[PDB]
């Protein structure tokens, strides 16, 4: 019951690894987890020996030492899973997120959110179903008030922004408002120049936060020079004029 | 006035009346929402005489529609853009239906109807059934059935329900009545994109392609809502009493109401006694996901709530979940039955369900147990809301407007307490409906302003 003979029988293992993994995985679930560094440190070095073969049977070796190495649950098979969620980014396939998710999730900390929602974010690129998906289910999902914020200033930058409005909605519900304007802004940038959208989310941004006539004047310009000249203008500016 | 009852000896009104001393009588009563606002209509705004305090005598054997008419009109009032022009007629009216939407399922859940393949074979009898692989041995599915915009086969191709751990109770609920043809045809143009009214004569069921809808709309969409709206309260009663046999969970159903009503079926799917059943399911799976801690052998003397119980599932369950799942994907018929410490877990159940002869079905026996704790730590997940909402009509509220899919609702009832449905959750993904005649056009067009459009569009589908 020495963790020399283990790691020595990990070390020594020749031929093919997988007996190594199993019978490694085998006692070190038996016994206690004091060997954890070298059970990490000897994944590492798996991984300068296979890394070249397939992807297959050599990770599936790793995922299962790193989960048996996780006795119920621990901070190292979590800050380890985030390092395997940064490897496991070159994918080509997204089970690979799916998976580690999982690994970032083993427990349910600080940890592995911010593996997840950047994974979220470069799941939004040139498909938003990933992207608004776990937008709604992170808003409806395990509670923190600061997530969703970050998914509208995510969807804040992707091309759409109904997503943004989705989570500016849903923490409006229930920094964080300045984030919700500077996403207004982002989407009120003059594009959709039919003088509606910059306008709404100047009324929403100026009720969620209070600027004493900052917003209100910017506002104000913006709408009075997107005014007209009939009844329509006459009655903006006079009510610009007195409010 | 709908009066709830006289004076007695306490001045209440009654609900076995106290001894009724003299031939007086006070009584209380209460006719709609907006009983005391046409009167107040008239001595605030036109300033006229009283009407409902100018009393003379009492006799035995609205308003709510005029205020419905006046939100619903002065709100944005954006509609299904292939159901307002089918409400004023201009548009072609065969355009409301499925063959005039263009967003048809490509292929959908035609399960519950169908509960023999050969049934199934004959009742498609205008189209090429295309049913995949040809052992009848093999093939009594809750099959996925395309049809096709040749042009006109049946693409029936086999599915298998995903197993939910070792024990035969929860058999996934299958149908029983082998509904129509064209009624098969009305539970499909119903669960497709569009509208759809069911010619049902006398004793056709007409309920039983409710039911059907329901079921198949919970199959093809998870997450979507269905508002199932009647006339009188038969509908709801009845199509609940017929649900009842169907693979729906109890936190996914609820209802409305317009006032007191006793319970017609079986199982209350009211406000109180809901929100009480649903803690003594919350009870369920606090206890099961603790006999499952004790099942992982940690130590601990006191117990855990609804959050901790979801954060330890993730944290216990799903890292032992993980070191499987890397056992068994990276996996012998030995290992699919010990590498899974679920033992001391299904140690109360029937005989070790990985059965280690076929290493496949002993997968899917040991990731059906492990989704199996994965559903008590989701309804753990849903009675995160039990725990969260504060009084009885909250949590029937919360609970409605969060995880119950299937509301049920009366037509003035819903018309009088639309506006509160709106603010807390009136979600109109999809409508199931019954009594059609039974309503009129006012009665059919006030409920369509139950919400507010989305980014310049409609919730109906």
């Amino acid at each position: 019951f020495s963790v020399k003979c283990w790691l020595r029988y990990i070390e020594f293992k020749q031929g093919a690894p997988k007996p190594r993994l199993n019978q490694l995985y085998e006692r070190a679930l038996k016994l206690l987890p004091c060997s954890y560094k070298l059970w990490y440190r000897y994944l590492k070095a798996r991984r300068a020996q296979v890394k070249h073969r397939c992807v297959t049977d050599p990770a599936y070796e790793d995922v299962n030492n790193c989960h048996e190495r996780a006795f119920v649950f621990m901070h190292k098979m979590p800050r380890l899973w985030l390092d395997y969620c940064q490897f496991l980014m070159d994918q080509g396939r997204v089970t690979h997120t799916r998976r580690t998710f999982d690994r970032a999730l083993r427990a349910l900390p600080i940890t592995q959110h911010s593996r997840i929602w950047p994974l979220y974010l470069r799941f939004l690129r040139s498909h938003p179903l990933p992207e608004t998906a776990v937008r709604g289910y992170r808003r409806f999902l395990k509670l923190s008030p600061e997530s969703a914020e970050e998914y509208i200033e995510y969807l804040k930058s992707s091309d759409r922004l109904d997503e943004a409005a989705q989570r500016l909605a849903t923490v409006v519900n229930d920094n964080y408002q300045l984030w919700h304007e500077l996403c207004d802004l982002i989407s009120q940038n003059p594009d959709k120049v039919q003088s509606l959208n910059v306008d709404a989310i100047i009324r929403g941004g100026l009720t969620r936060f209070t600027d004493q006539l900052g917003k209100l004047w910017c506002s104000l310009a913006d709408y009075y020079i997107r005014s007209g000249h009939f009844e329509k203008a006459r009655d903006v500016y006079e009510e610009a004029i007195r409010t | 006035c709908e009066i709830q009852g006289m004076l007695d000896d306490k001045g209440r009104v009654i609900e076995p009346r106290p001894n009724l001393r003299g031939e007086s009588r006070t009584f209380r009563v209460f006719l709609d929402p907006n009983q005391y606002q046409q009167d107040m209509t008239n001595t605030i705004q036109n300033g006229a005489e009283d009407v409902y305090e100018t009393f003379n005598i009492i006799m035995r054997r609205f308003k709510a529609v005029l205020e419905t008419i006046r939100n619903l009109m002065n709100t944005d009032c954006v509609v299904p853009d292939w159901l307002h022009d089918i409400i004023l007629g201009y548009g072609d009216p065969s355009s409301a239906h499925y063959s005039k939407m263009p967003n048809q399922i490509a292929t959908l859940d035609f399960n519950d109807t169908f509960l023999s393949i050969e049934h199934l074979k004959a009742s498609f009898p205008g189209h090429n059934v295309k049913v995949t692989v040809e052992d009848p041995a093999l093939q009594i599915p809750p099959f996925r059935i395309t049809f096709p915009v040749e042009a006109k086969t049946l693409i029936v191709e086999p599915h298998v329900i995903p197993n939910r751990g070792p024990y035969p109770y929860n058999q996934p609920k299958r149908n029983t009545i082998q509904f129509t043809h064209t009624q098969i045809e009305a539970i499909r143009a119903g669960m497709q994109p569009g509208l759809t009214m069911v010619v049902g004569p006398p004793g056709t069921g007409k309920t039983d392609v409710a039911v059907q809808i329901i079921s198949n709309i919970y199959h093809n969409f998870p997450e979507q809502r269905t508002l199932i709206v009647t006339h009188s309260n038969q509908a709801l009663n009845q199509l609940f009493e017929k649900i009842m046999a169907l693979d729906i969970d109890e936190r996914h159903l609820l209802r409305l109401g317009h006032g007191e009503e006793e319970l017609e079926t079986e199982k209350d799917f009211s406000r109180y006694g809901r929100v009480n059943y649903v803690l003594a399911r919350r009870i369920e799976l606090l206890e099961e996901v603790k006999r499952l801690q004790k099942s992982l052998g940690v130590p601990g003397d006191a117990s855990y709530t609804c959050e901790t119980a979801g954060y330890f599932f993730l944290y216990q369950v799903m890292s032992r979940w993980e070191e499987y799942i890397s056992k068994v994907k990276n996996p012998d018929v030995t290992e699919v039955s010990t590498f899974f410490p679920f033992h001391e877990y299904f140690a109360n159940a029937p005989q070790p369900i990985f059965k280690g002869r076929s290493y496949e079905e002993d997968m899917e026996i040991a990731e059906g147990c492990f989704r199996h704790i994965k559903k008590i730590f989701t309804q753990l997940e849903e009675f995160r809301a039990s725990e969260l909402l504060r009084s009885g009509l909250d949590r029937s509220k919360y609970l409605l407007v969060k995880e119950a899919k299937i509301i049920a609702m009366t037509c003035t009832h819903a018309a009088l307490k639309r506006h509160d449905l709106v603010k807390l959750g009136f979600k109109y993904d999809n409508i199931l409906m019954e009594e059609a005649a039974q309503i009129l056009e006012i009665e059919t067009f006030i409920p369509l302003l139950l919400q507010n459009p989305q980014d310049g569009f409609s919730r109906l589908k």
